[PDB]
DNA sequence: CATCAAGCCTTCCTTCAGGTGTTGCTCCAGAAAGGGTGT
DNA sequence: ACACCCTTTCTGGAGCAA
């Protein structure tokens, strides 16, 4: 089964590439040393084979969501709207290992190396849930397969292929944006700002006293910390559309139901990261099963075989595949 | 030897997904419920053998016709 | 929980983006070198995506308040308007590292690399301020979700969703507005302008044969600059998200913004420049904002007033204690 | 019979390479000891030789997937979507001896070593899916040759050979791709988030103590059961860039060039070389050359009526009478 | 209804934040002996 | 009764580069 989610962010996309990254004050990425520099937290970045100038196909960055952090949001978003609801309306409770490998594929970090019997790997890819993402001690192939969210640009046109020359978008696609934090004992004002604080002008004043120590030992080391934090974070700017590839190799229609119930109620997630200022928040424009266009305003229009096989499942989902897919045979 | 030697890997698995997919649907009539990675029909091999890019030459007593007939095939 | 604050700027709007950005006597900005440059500050600015050609969308800048600003500006008037006056009411006194962690996120720029334990994590986010603000010594995340404020503009036509068309405002939406500060020596006059200054009329000429000292060959109080400001009037919008929210939480937000009203939006204290009026506000698509503020969301007012009596220092103190 | 296919990953490439390599949090591959380190698991690399900008040939690295991977998805691609479908619509069935012989070429069904007279070697070459791999117990050399999926790149050039100057991607094919597992515990936020879980917050706290006590015995023991946290990266070749694939034929039957006609068909709907959950190795097929005839388009192979015909043909006939006889006797 | 005026100077940024914690892999790549029991 | 299947059982070393 072929899904095609395009979406579309209204807020910025940040998921942050891990590694020691500096930007000067002007908007250089990695300066030569001995200029200033802040931290810059960049977004995660994709190199695409693309077709720069004619016949050119080099490798340049495209500024994406990985397919694990979309995957993680897939099955946390059918797992707290879809299949906790249905585990909570009837009498099914899951061990903490049981939920530790329903929300991150294991219960511990050490795998059993022995693989489970034939009749148990048929059951669990046949399960609404654990088929889709299949891992528990005993490593399952899960028949979910989840792409990165990649925007819709020409740096992917070897990526997208023929059918998306609309809304295109060319150039950059990113901004670094500037965070910073203040101390707020620097912002006391008067004695009705410090009555809340225990000892107030006293304690204020010894905030200070160390602030003052603490500049004039970083001064000697120059020529613990404090709060004062001028940083920066690359995201991706919003308004792009970004396509996402969901693939299942021969589904149960349960399996692939679950998965439009999941993007039915992608409403109110964020995709990536950046909590507190409101990133990852998006709109779908668009979900295609099988090259077919299935979305409209109210959530996901046809497809309803699959949309009764899931509520079939779902009535009758238990914890019960839940807590022998999670039993280790070691333990 | 025109580059130093490396090693390759290679590995045998048969597919245990769908061994259980052909095991319920009936066209594999296998009796046994479990598998094993250490031996048997499921027995997951790696083996590791040395690889080079060289330039190979040989020296023989036979006719060059037959010989280029045979190389070129 | 989505809600919606669209606000209008009564004052022109100044978010001094980062940058050694300059301008000349024109309205040019950055120019090329060779030319005379004055220092300019702009306003933090946000690429977005927008259909510019009727087919072609490309990312053009639009002039923001950031979303941390915002953030932090509803975090300050939480507590300087709801949990300060509800601490001292009822005699509780945080201690300077709680303060620091109400006010920031933490107390110490080092968190600990530690979890805390569920039941903790459970009762601060069950709790109103804590609950809408995480962070502390371990890493605590927020059910608050603070976008940027964007203006309505045609710029921003795929970040708003629908209704926005109407109000959608096109065209340049900025100014380079000038400032200059005076050394005010020069600007004495008499000598009885410098009865009041020490030494007097000596001391007036020490500091004139200063200034030409400096400037035959310290920096004098001669300065001449400009900074980049959103137009007053301008027709806001600020999405303020919640992840699974207390009614306490919603009311603690909606009493933030029934007394926004005399708080400033970003930087330029001096000039009044962060004021603005709030002309709607939107509960999950309704409508809740009147003129004397918001009407309705009855239950959160009520959820808030309860959780306000009885609010305590010692989970702000078992916040901000370290491990 | 030289076929030759062009293809290009939609999706990164992840053909995991043996042995324990580390990357620190920056791109620093392998660092000497004393410093932050991460395993990461790179993709196939082979180095080869080379002469771009010189007469003489030079070690280079060329990632690539290996032929023995591309021949084990050739062979998974015919059974999947063409053999057991048919010797299913027949009502045709696998004893597990010739089921290992046909999906992995694996000798364990007849371990003792059967026999095969030339007459009977002749008609398994001669098998339409039999005589491609071979194989099983009786050790049949199969038809089929696969190669390497070899990237079009600079360094694949003696490899390629001429005909391949343009669209030929340079520089460095792969990005390192770093992959994490979060502790849901850690993200267990309210009484709702819980109430699933069965001892609910006493459970979820005894999950806290016990990953704060290994959290303190391992700081205590640098100074043996692991968390559910992790960090690592895997080194992928990036999406989008053009591979080759050569699949020769030793003297076949037309059945057996229209069986990996039908299995390069049915190819898009597989993966390239692992990377399962994150969607790795999905790709489309920008051409089919036939001995140099260019014979892809967008709806699938036109052409090779011979082929088609006569792997219907084979596939109407095709029985596992002739696969159990292949393994057993 | 024609020119003559058809600017001049000088400002032309200042300090500071200029990251913190974690993660820092897991497992298995055997074949026979000795029991059952299912066709 | 002879075929496949499901279990145990069992001997040794140890350093490590890109």
């Amino acid at each position: 089964m072929q899904i095609e989610v395009t979406v579309r962010n209204i807020t910025p996309i940040f998921s942050a590439a891990p590694g020691s990254n500096y930007i000067t004050i002007d908007g250089t990425i990695n300066p030569p040393p001995g200029v200033s520099r802040f931290p810059l937290v960049r977004t995660r970045m994709m190199y695409v084979a693309a077709d720069v100038g004619d016949g050119v196909i080099k490798s340049v960055p495209l500024q994406i969501v990985p397919g694990n952090t979309m995957r993680s949001l897939l099955r946390r978003t059918m797992l707290k709207h879809v299949i906790e609801p249905a585990l909570v309306e009837k009498g099914n409770k899951l061990s903490i290992g049981a939920y530790a490998t329903a929300y991150s594929g294991n219960a511990t970090g050490n795998p059993d190396g022995v693989p489970s019997s034939f009749d148990e790997i048929a059951t669990m890819r046949a399960h609404p849930f654990i088929g889709l993402f299949g891992g528990g001690p005993r490593m399952l192939e899960g028949r979910l397969m989840v792409d990165s969210l990649y925007p819709i640009h020409t740096n992917a046109e070897r990526i997208l292929g023929a059918g998306y020359e609309n809304e295109m978008m060319s150039g950059p696609i990113t901004q670094v944006v500037w965070a910073r934090r203040m101390d707020p004992i620097l912002n006391l004002g008067s004695s009705e700002d410090v009555e809340v604080i225990n000892g107030g002008a006293v304690a204020a004043n010894g905030w200070i006293q160390d602030l003052l120590a603490n500049s004039k030992a970083a001064a000697s080391k120059k020529k613990g910390r404090g709060l004062k934090a001028f940083n920066a974070h690359e995201v991706v700017i919003p308004g792009l559309k970004w396509v996402w590839r969901i693939s299942l190799d021969r589904p149960t229609d349960a399996q692939v139901g679950l998965v439009l119930l999941a993007l039915n109620k992608m409403t109110n997630e964020r995709i990536a990261g950046g909590h507190s200022k409101d990133y990852g928040r998006f709109v779908i424009d668009g979900v295609s099963l099988n090259g077919e266009q299935v979305w409209s305003q109210s959530g996901i229009t046809g497809g309803e075989q699959y949309f009764d096989a899931v509520a079939e499942a779902i009535d009758g989902l238990s914890s019960k595949e839940f807590e022998q897919f999670a039993q280790s045979a070691k333990e | 030897r025109q580059l130093p030697n490396q090693m390759w890997m290679q590995t045998g698995r048969l597919s245990i997904v769908e061994a259980a997919r052909h095991r319920q649907s009936g066209y594999l009539q296998l009796r046994a419920g479990k598998p094993n990675p250490a031996g048997g029909p499921f027995k997951t091999s790696i083996y590791h053998r040395p690889i080079v890019q060289a330039e190979l030459t040989a020296f023989c007593v036979g006719d060059q016709q037959g010989i280029e007939a045979l190389l070129s095939e």
